[PDB]
């Protein structure tokens, strides 16, 4: 049953074949609450696409895998080893064994961890300049929210500016994000800060308060228990009472309606203060600690800003705007995708050039390698550099060009010495262009572990033979 | 596409019935004729030959392989196999998109560089020693009955082109059809067989007034009124006094009846090619009627005349000392299956020193020849600046499927020797290191006689390369006349 | 991939077959049935789609679209709908030959910009040309929307009618500020104009010989309590055996009526008016202390009153004070074909109005109702923006001839697609001669060759069967706002084209 | 009906898709089904049509169709149907939007009109023959695909001398070219470039004795086919001989005949002797006596030549019913030099400057026949090609250059008319853009950037007249890219565009008038 998974596999290529790059597909998506949505991320395809059938799903948990220590590459895992698989039936249909295949790609694994490196063109200056970050930047952004990257590489670009001096400290859970129903993306903005969408309730406009609570005539001595406590910030998770609603203006208690769950949450962690279910209890260990509770207008819209002035601060918070619901998770997703792009490179900074340039660089290299290596894995060898070459197919086919063309001229001018080309990102053009004048540069970490994943969810596949189902 | 993909399965299939039928390990199939019969044969020529297919595109390579046995005689079944494997890669046709212009100009890029590749191997021969002759031609005596008279077998193929060659007139031309007529004798055995120098006609013996053995004999090409052209037309050849009468047409009942007045042999039923190598053979000419000899038409020169009654059978030997640009083979044999396993297996031997006294050229055979071409292709496509290399590097796969089944044949692991015969050719020279066809191992080709032709290979790839363009050039079907 | 994208062809199109037959102001009206079996008729194109509920997916990609364009115009969504259909009608063929749907994306963006730079280009500002004042080029823009009418003959009465409603309205306009009145009865020319809040006023209880009504600055009291004797609302009966338990009976259910009523005149309520209906008791009570009473006063009339007084509508009545009573300059009851009707004239937030229509048919009304909405528009987007084009049609035509000549000189695959572009644009006059009832064959073929012969503003004359320039003729539309169509259609094309295969979650 | 519409476009326009692919040079390969089974393959489109049996009654109206384009052009036959597929094809949807056929067909009659005028007002006249070069670039592209192509100015510079060598008008100012090309010859001169090029027809025999002098510059060469060897009665029929002593008298007989034919023969004073049958030996004595050249055996279809060159009569026997005569002054030319060159292992005999031949031969001097045979395909080919062009006494750039001129022009003329027939011009026009749609696809390059680069060239050459714009661009196949054919060469004639668009545009009509199907 071996024919049997590796073209269920491939079914799965097509899904993110065309998702791909910065010319690829959106994909018509239908949530399983009976919504519509359209985007091109293959990360949020596969959340909703549910992959029974066994063989693939070994690739989709390499993809889980893609989530710890990286940020990005998870179409390298569907294409990649699903051009593995695909030529995977040319050396068995020869008469090649699958034991060998195993074992050479496990060769070639090692062989591209040691040729990479050779091929890293630049690395990140670490000067924690804006347009060092933008102009690094425009890699990551495109392909997932294409022709909207002069805004979004400058606007995250002033947040994780704002946390490298906090060295060892940097994460993705320090950037959020909060959006906001607007125009479109001329008004968005970054804050420090954590900074939520609703205005505050009351008549508070600023209160330097450090407690924070999160949740006729009695009603009244229930909020001043809120200022019995010490505490000037009220948090109600659901809807606020009108009687309630006045009795903290008058003792200048700042009320705060979050809806949103992942808002109240939010606060737990940031500054200590948890929900308390009763109605408002006088419990003084379950607030928060916060050194200033304030209200910003921020593009024509007023917002909720917890600034920590006292404390060093590391909270970010984006404010985007958007006319769209659906448009604006599209940039939520490009958002959590730069943000990570520079989390990984937090370590040691190399970068290579995108846009099929490695890919044919890393495949010329083992090529020649796998011509000089005998041995019955050099059959392996040799796919794993021809699997490679998918990847700048996946580019071409999206552009709208002849990918024949492009392998061709990907060659050539690596055949002459010239490295550092990739694809021509254009419809009419079927050329190349040097990446490094572009500005085109990808991680060379994220490359390193997202081989290494592809390979091993490939080989996974390629060591079961029979599926055979059970009972406990 | 339809049609460009229906001309691969159409033409894979007829590739997998002769797969199997290569080398001398090749294996046997059964054909269940309409009468529940069935033939066990294993030639590939003779098995497709009767299989009746229904798709057009496999007709043709039918219609390729009858024109490859009259040139030669063997080599035809990897002909369809290299055109059918070449074919039987789908993915540049259809999945890469590409049109049937782009992979035609691909591969007939590739074959001016298989040409080169395969002179680069070559090696000259001494056709003066006949032990080195030997040595290729017992490629085809073996897995043979003539193998008890190989070196008999040697010295009438290898003889019998020399005298069909014509040097003195630059191109060589050599043709068997015209100058190397094979003919049987009954009695005697495979031993008594010889080739003659000279003429044999096989006309039999009508009258008993003939000159039946003489040592110089005389040869003359060419009721009230009916019979006064008869005698006319018959008593101005006895003014030259012949001793055969060698006429084109049929003649008379009462013209033969001065033919057996004068005592002399009367034959009948001649070709015009048959005529002008007697003309060259005894100095003889060639008249258009018998009215206007002259004295040149005689037989002064000629070895013999004998129309003795050999195996129960006249046999006209007008045979000489010379070599008019002709010869006549002599099979002796006590049966009919005795003669037609030697008159068949010779045909094999005699057409594989066509090849060689036409170009003194060798090739490393037993799958040699493929891998040094094979790998002289591959290197070379990583260097090639264009869209072709990766349909220029399918032909380097492809042509290993000739040793494949070679190895597959024997029983022998081919995965494991087939990918360390390619280091082989890499390291090493690629005018050794082969595969032995019966054993299944490795070996050089310089030590063993699997030394095949130039003219051979040539037509080979010439012709699977031009059966891959002529399939790919179709794209639809037109029914009508 | 291929084939995904081809049911997505077919599927928006059955959308737009949908609304096909009510492009223009004389286009076809469709019968909408929902699952109450309640009749829904309506020209418009987004009334059509907004009950529809087309559940197909790739369907309500044009939905969200045409509600984007309604929100913020309010009118020519159906244009954004043909127009989107279009651009995959002509690209269907080129889709299945093999060419990316990708590249189409980047033509269909290119030839958006290429018309914004030739509509702002081509566009003539319009604030006192040719020495004419504003009020005869309103009043000229607007009569040619009511040509061709049953209100053809008097049709200078009711253009005079619509550029005094704008006028006596503040910088803000707004369509739905303007309320329409229908009366039965009387002629054409008897239409009158109310500048103020207005109501049909069929309280015809008592209250005669008093109840002035004139007022200096009266105090306009918003009420929800039905004052009859024998309400639903307030009542007693006390069901006992006593006999002397009756006369206190009878004399709390008049208590409950007359002490929620002196909450009213303690209050200082002057012009006192109710939902519910007022009995003939209540009325004298009023009465007697010179009070005006005028209730049956529908909700939606006093949501006008509500933003014209500047007041609130209370439902109880112990809530009535000075801060939800309105104030007003002019209030005054007229005779308008004998009925009664009472009118705020003069408030200070007087942003709306009202016009009572006079005929002798429902019907007549009907069709004047339709053409009013499409007169004030035109004033109201002819201040908004001077720069405007020709309308009928006439800002298509230019582009195919544009954006075709300027695809001449694009090498590429972006030469088809932008030149197809061009016959896209082509569906808008088309449907004007086939909702119209005229031949598209002879106008398409005529109209299109003016324009090299030196046409830029011939357009479908949707009057007479030929062509005429519709700038000379005063029927423009706004520049931007067909700027804010195309770009909405481009959009709306671009987010098909850009779906290639179909994910749906098993559930 | 139009349900009989649209299954009377689809049966023509599918016609179209047998012969599409195998559209110009490149045209691919298509089996051939006859009735019995066999397989006959080819791309020429006019030979498919000519054994194509569809048996549907719309399809036979294209066969017609191609009946006079093979009378009149001979050529091209294979773009009249592919146009004429597109107008049905697209009239169709016409027919969808409630247009009438009568609409369609009176706009497509007055396109065909501008059409024709507006390749007349961008032609250009046969000229370029000497002192500009379209004559060079003309054959050196042609003969890119064969071995020849290595050293392609040294080859196509002897094409342009052998045009002008077979010019000959002879009626009111004809100027074309005949059939018979020039004949060319090869050898083994150890080398390609040793191709010597020969202003004179060139016979390939060998005199014999070399007795007899290689240098004879008499005028009068004698032209026969009777052999002077022993004359016999007929193969079929042979003399009776009823005694051998009579067979000598014949026989000696003979021989005293030619004792007074070889002197009635030198009588004449010619040379240059020429038999097709053959000399007899004791006959070629007496011209080694008198000095004469003589040649045995010559072909007589190179005879006919040689007759045609210097105006010799070609004399079929010596008895002229009553006797034996010579035909003095009949079969005798009029040449200045015919020398016997020393050509590698060929003795060649030159002829220059007879009476009127208009001729030449090219010696394909090689290393081996591979190459020989190979180089004179390429010529014999390439002298069609500039033949053809240089006889239409008026020409036009054709290769995607006429078509795509017309889609702008008559979709410009479209917007003048009107009159309920801009449709049909506008869909008219469109229509001729498939002719460079298919043979891009034929050319393996993609089939929507090329013709848009014809169509952005063409364009800027009506928008202003200026220099700066691309004017009369052509389309190669052999590189994919536009090229301009006053470089390049790629001349078409007139008259072929011409009629080429009539009778499409015709035959479109008459099947766009059927309206319903009557059978019996
Ligand atoms: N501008 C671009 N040009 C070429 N390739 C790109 C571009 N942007 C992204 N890609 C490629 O598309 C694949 C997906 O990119 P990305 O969205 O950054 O990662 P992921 O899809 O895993 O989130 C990556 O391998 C990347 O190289
Ligand atoms: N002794 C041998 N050892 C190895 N290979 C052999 C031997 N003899 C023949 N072959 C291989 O078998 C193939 C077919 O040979 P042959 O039978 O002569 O032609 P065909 O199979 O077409 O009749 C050849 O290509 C040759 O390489």
């Amino acid at each position: 049953a071996v024919y049997r998974n590796i073209q269920a596999c491939k079914e799965l290529a097509q899904t993110t074949r065309t998702a791909y790059g910065p010319n690829g597909m959106n994909k018509m998506v239908i949530n399983h609450l009976e919504k519509l949505f359209v985007t091109n991320d293959a990360a949020t395809i596969l959340r909703e696409l549910e992959v029974q059938h066994p063989a693939a799903k070994m690739i989709v948990m390499a993809s889980h895998m893609q989530e710890q220590e990286v940020g990005d590459g998870t179409n390298f895992v569907l294409v990649f080893a699903g051009a593995l698989l695909e030529l995977a039936e040319e050396l068995l249909r020869i008469g090649l064994s699958v034991s060998e295949v195993i074992e050479g790609y496990e060769i070639a694994c090692r062989k591209a961890h040691e040729i990479l490196p050779n091929l890293v063109c630049c690395s990140a200056k670490n000067l924690r300049d804006i347009d060092e970050v933008s102009s690094l930047l425009r890699t990551s952004i495109m392909s997932k929210q294409y022709g909207n990257e002069v805004f979004l590489a400058k606007l995250i670009a002033q947040a994780c500016v704002s946390i490298f001096p906090d060295s060892g400290h940097f994460n993705v859970d320090n950037i959020r994000v909060c959006k906001i129903l607007g125009s479109g993306i001329s008004s968005s903005s970054v804050l420090h800060g954590m900074v939520f969408k609703k205005e505050t309730e009351g008549d508070v406009t600023s209160v330097k308060d450090a407690k924070i609570a999160v949740y006729e005539n009695l009603m009244d001595a229930q909020v001043k228990a809120i200022a019995d406590t010490g505490a000037n910030v009220v948090v109600t998770g659901g809807k606020v009472a009108d009687m309630a609603l006045h009795y903290a203006n008058k003792y200048n208690i700042m009320l705060v309606r979050l809806n949103s769950k992942w808002d109240l949450r939010r606060l737990c962690k940031t500054v200590g203060a948890t929900a308390l279910p009763r109605l408002t209890p006088p419990v003084l260990e379950e607030m928060g600690h916060c050194d200033s509770v304030y209200l910003s207008e921020v593009g024509d819209t007023q917002v909720v800003v917890f600034k920590h002035e006292k404390e060093d601060g590391a909270i970010s918070t984006i404010v985007l705007r958007g006319s769209t619901d659906n448009l604006m998770d599209d940039i939520e997703r490009a958002v959590d995708d730069g943000v990570n792009t520079f989390k990984v490179l937090t370590r040691d900074k190399r970068l290579v050039p995108g846009g099929g340039a490695t890919e044919i660089e890393l495949a010329k290299q083992i090529t020649s390698y796998g011509e000089t290596c005998p041995g019955l894995e050099q059959y392996a060898i040799k796919k794993f550099a021809e699997a490679f070459e998918a990847i700048p197919r996946a580019l071409a086919e999206n552009s709208g060009v002849k990918a024949n063309e492009v392998i061709s001229k990907l060659y050539a001018v690596h055949q002459e010495g010239n490295k550092n080309v990739g694809l021509d990102i254009e419809a009419e053009v079927p050329a190349v262009k040097d990446m490094l004048e572009a500005g085109i540069l990808d991680t060379y970490l994220g490359k390193y572990w997202a081989i290494k994943l592809a390979t091993n969810a490939a080989v996974t596949v390629l060591r079961v033979d029979q599926i055979i189902m059970a009972k406990p | 596409r339809k049609v460009q993909s229906g001309n691969i399965n159409a033409a894979k299939t007829i590739a997998d019935i002769i797969r199997t039928c290569l080398g001398p390990k090749s294996m046997m199939k059964m054909l269940l004729d309409p009468m529940g019969g069935i033939v066990m044969t294993n030639d590939g020529n003779a098995i497709l030959r009767e299989i009746q297919v229904q798709h057009p595109a496999a007709k043709s390579m039918i219609e390729i392989s009858r024109t490859q046995d009259e040139e030669v005689g063997d080599g035809t079944t990897s002909v369809i196999i290299l055109a059918g494997e070449m074919l039987s890669v789908a993915e540049h046709f259809l999945e890469q998109q590409m049109h049937p212009t782009v992979v035609i100009s691909a591969y007939r890029k590739a074959l001016d560089d298989m040409i080169s590749t395969l002179k680069k191997i070559s090696i000259p021969v001494d056709i003066s020693d006949s032990d080195m002759m030997l040595n290729i031609i017992n490629s085809s005596i073996t897995t043979k009955a003539i193998s008890r008279w190989s070196s008999l077998a040697c010295n009438i193929a290898l003889d019998a082109v020399k005298m069909v060659q014509f040097e003195e007139n630059g191109r060589k031309e050599i043709d068997i059809k015209k100058y190397a007529r094979v003919e049987k004798i009954p009695g005697g055995i495979i031993e008594d067989s010889c080739v003659l120098r000279g003429v044999m006609i096989n006309k039999d013996v009508t009258h008993p007034r003939m000159r039946r053995y003489i040592k110089n004999p005389r040869i003359v090409l060419l009721l009230q009124m009916e019979e006064e052209y008869i005698q006319q037309l018959c008593e101005d050849i006895i003014q030259l006094k012949p001793d055969v009468v060698i006429t084109e047409k049929g003649i008379s009942d009462l013209a033969q009846h001065y033919l057996m007045r004068a005592n002399i042999t009367a034959i009948r039923r001649v070709r015009k090619t048959d005529n002008n190598r007697i003309a060259r053979a005894c100095g003889a000419r060639i008249v258009s009627r018998p009215e206007e000899l002259r004295e040149d038409d005689v037989g002064t020169g000629a070895g013999l005349l004998e129309i003795k009654k050999i195996g129960d059978e006249y046999f006209t030997f007008i045979t000489d000392c010379k070599d008019p640009k002709a010869c006549t083979i002599l099979l002796r044999g006590a049966s009919k299956e005795i003669l037609s396993e030697v008159e068949r297996n010779l045909q094999d031997a005699m057409q594989v020193c066509r090849n060689v006294l036409l170009d003194p050229q060798l090739v490393p055979g037993g799958g040699a020849s493929e891998m040094a071409v094979a790998h002289a292709l591959t290197e070379k496509s990583k260097a090639m600046t264009g869209v072709e290399q990766w349909p220029y590097r399918a032909v380097a796969q492809a042509l290993e499927v000739i040793p494949r089944t070679l190895i597959q044949n024997c029983g022998a692991s081919t995965i494991r020797l087939l990918t360390s015969l390619r280091a082989k050719h890499t390291q090493e020279n690629c005018e050794t290191w082969g595969v032995n066809g019966e054993t299944g191992t490795l070996v050089d080709m310089k030590e063993l006689g699997i030394w095949e032709p130039l003219a051979v290979k040539l037509q080979t790839y010439k012709t699977a390369v031009e059966t891959a363009v002529l399939l790919l050039r179709i794209d639809d079907i037109v029914s009508g006349h | 991939g291929i084939p995904q994208l081809v049911s997505n062809i077919s599927a928006c199109q059955v959308i737009a077959e949908a609304v096909r037959t009510t492009l223009g102001p004389r286009g076809m009206d469709k019968l909408i049935v929902d699952g109450r079996g309640k009749a829904t008729i309506s020209n418009d194109g987004a009334t059509i789609l907004k009950l529809l509920d087309v559940v197909h997916p790739a369907a309500k990609t044009l939905v969200d679209i045409a509600k984007s364009q309604d929100a913020e115009v309010g009118d020519g969504t159906t244009s954004v709908t043909l127009l989107a259909a279009e651009f995959l009608k002509q690209v269907k063929p080129y889709v299945e030959e093999g060419l990316h749907p990708q590249i189409i994306i980047r033509a269909f963006r290119t030839a958006t910009q290429l018309a914004v730079n030739k509509i702002k280009e081509i566009a003539v500002t319009v604030k006192k040309a040719d020495k004419v004042e504003q009020r005869k080029l309103l009043e000229k823009c607007a009569m040619t929307a009511l040509s061709s009418k049953l209100i053809s003959q008097q049709k200078a009465f009711f253009a005079k009618m619509v550029v005094d409603a704008v006028m006596m309205l503040d910088d803000l306009l707004q369509l739905k500020m303007i309320g329409i009145k229908k009366v039965q009865g009387g002629a054409l020319e008897d239409s009158q104009l109310v500048a103020g809040v207005a109501f049909k006023k069929t309280f015809s209880y008592a209250g005669f010989e008093m109840q002035p009504k004139k007022y200096h600055n009266p105090k306009i009291a918003l009420l929800n309590v039905e004052l009859e004797l024998k309400a639903e609302k307030d009542n007693a009966e006390i069901r006992v055996h006593t006999v002397e338990d009756y006369q206190a009976i009878v004399d709390a259910e008049w208590n409950i009526l007359y002490d929620k009523l002196e909450k009213i005149h303690h209050s200082g309520a002057k012009v006192v008016s109710s939902k519910l209906p007022i009995g003939d008791v209540a009325t004298q009570y009023f009465a007697d202390r010179d009070m005006f009473c005028a209730g049956r006063v529908p909700e939606e009339d006093l949501k006008r009153t509500m933003m014209a007084c500047g007041g609130s509508i209370q439902t109880s009545v112990n809530a009535l004070s000075a801060d939800v009573l309105g104030r007003c300059q002019v209030f005054e009851e007229t005779q308008i074909g004998g009925e009664r009707y009472n009118f705020f004239t003069g408030c200070p937030k007087a942003k709306t109005c009202t016009f009572i229509l006079r005929g002798g048919a429902e019907q007549f009304m009907e069709e004047t109702e339709r053409s009013l909405h499409d007169a004030i528009m035109i004033v109201r987007r002819a201040i908004k923006n001077d720069s405007v084009v020709a309308g009928g049609g006439a800002i298509e035509m230019e582009l195919s001839k544009y954006l075709r000549d300027y695809s001449r000189t694009i090498p590429g695959k972006q030469q088809l697609l932008i030149g197809a572009y061009a016959k896209a644009l082509e569906i808008i006059p088309r449907q004007l001669c086939d909702n119209a009832g005229f031949d598209a064959t002879n106008i398409l073929n005529k109209l299109r060759a003016r324009h090299a012969q030196g046409g830029t503003w011939y357009g479908v004359d949707i009057n007479n069967e030929d062509i005429a320039d519709n700038f000379e003729a005063f029927v423009w539309e706004p520049a931007m706002v067909r700027i804010n169509a195309l770009t909405a259609a481009s959009e709306a094309a671009c987010l098909i084209v850009s779906v290639d295969e179909t994910i749906k979650n098993p559930r | 009906g139009e349900t009989i519409r649209s299954q009377n476009v689809m049966a023509a326009a599918s016609i179209a898709n047998i012969v599409k692919s195998s559209l110009g040079p490149v045209g691919l390969d298509k089996m051939l089904v006859d009735d019995i089974g066999d397989v006959t393959i080819t791309n020429d489109g006019a030979t498919i049509l000519k054994l194509l049996e569809v048996e549907h009654p719309a399809a036979k109206v294209l066969c017609e169709l191609a009946d006079l384009q093979d009378k009149e052009v001979g050529d091209g036959t294979t773009s009249v149907v592919i146009i004429a597929a597109e107008l049905l094809k697209n009239a169709d949807e016409l027919v969808k939007q409630k247009i009438h056929p009568t609409s369609v067909i009176s706009g497509y009659r007055l396109a065909c009109k501008e059409a024709v005028r507006y390749i007349n007002e961008n032609l250009i006249v046969n000229t370029d023959e000497l002192g500009r070069d379209c004559l060079i670039n003309a054959a050196k592209t042609s003969m890119s695909s064969k071995i020849i192509g290595i050293n392609g100015d040294f080859f196509a510079n002897m094409v342009v001398d052998a045009v002008l060598a077979i010019k000959y008008t002879d009626i009111r100012g004809q100027p074309r070219y005949p059939v018979n090309s020039v004949n060319i010859l090869k050898a083994h001169g150890r080398s390609q470039m040793e191709s010597m090029l020969i202003s004179g027809y060139a016979l390939n025999c060998v005199v014999g004795s070399q007795g007899m002098p290689k240098r004879i510059v008499n005028a009068k060469i004698a032209c026969l086919d009777f052999s002077l060897q022993k004359t016999k009665m007929k193969l079929g029929v042979q003399v009776v001989i009823t005694d051998p002593e009579k067979l000598d008298q014949i026989r000696q007989r003979e021989s005293d005949i030619t004792k007074e034919r070889i002197q009635k023969i030198l009588a004449t004073g010619a040379n240059v002797i020429l038999t097709t049958g053959g000399i007899d030996d004791m006959c070629l004595k007496y011209f080694v006596e008198a000095g004469a050249m003589a040649v045995r055996r010559v072909l007589k279809r190179d005879l006919k030549r040689i007759a045609k060159a210097s105006g010799a009569t070609i004399l079929s026997t010596l008895a002229n019913l009553e006797g034996e005569e010579t035909f003095e002054a009949a079969m005798l030319g009029q040449a200045e030099e015919v020398v016997q060159e020393r050509i590698c292992d060929d003795e060649l005999i030159l002829i220059k400057n007879t009476k009127a031949r208009t001729s030449a031969s090219i010696i394909l001097r090689g290393a081996n026949d591979f190459m020989c045979d190979e180089m004179e395909r390429s010529l014999h080919d390439a002298l069609c090609v500039v033949k053809r062009v240089l006889e239409s006494k008026s020409v036009v750039p054709g290769g995607g250059a006429v078509e795509a001129a017309l889609s702008i022009y008559l979709e410009n003329y479209a917007t003048s008319m009107g009159s309920r027939e801009q449709l049909a011009i506008a869909e008219f026009a469109r229509s001729l853009l498939v002719i460079p749609n298919t043979l891009a696809v034929n050319a393996a390059q993609d089939s929507t950037d090329l013709v848009a680069k014809l169509r952005a060239f063409h364009n800027e050459a009506q928008v202003n007249p200026e220099r700066k714009n691309l004017k009369w661009i052509g389309l190669d196949l052999s590189n994919g890219k536009p090229r301009d054919n006053k470089q390049a060469g790629v001349f078409e004639p007139t008259i072929v565009k011409v009629k080429s668009l009539k009778f499409a545009t015709e035959a479109a009509i008459t099947i766009l008038r059927i309206d319903d199907l009557i059978k019996l």
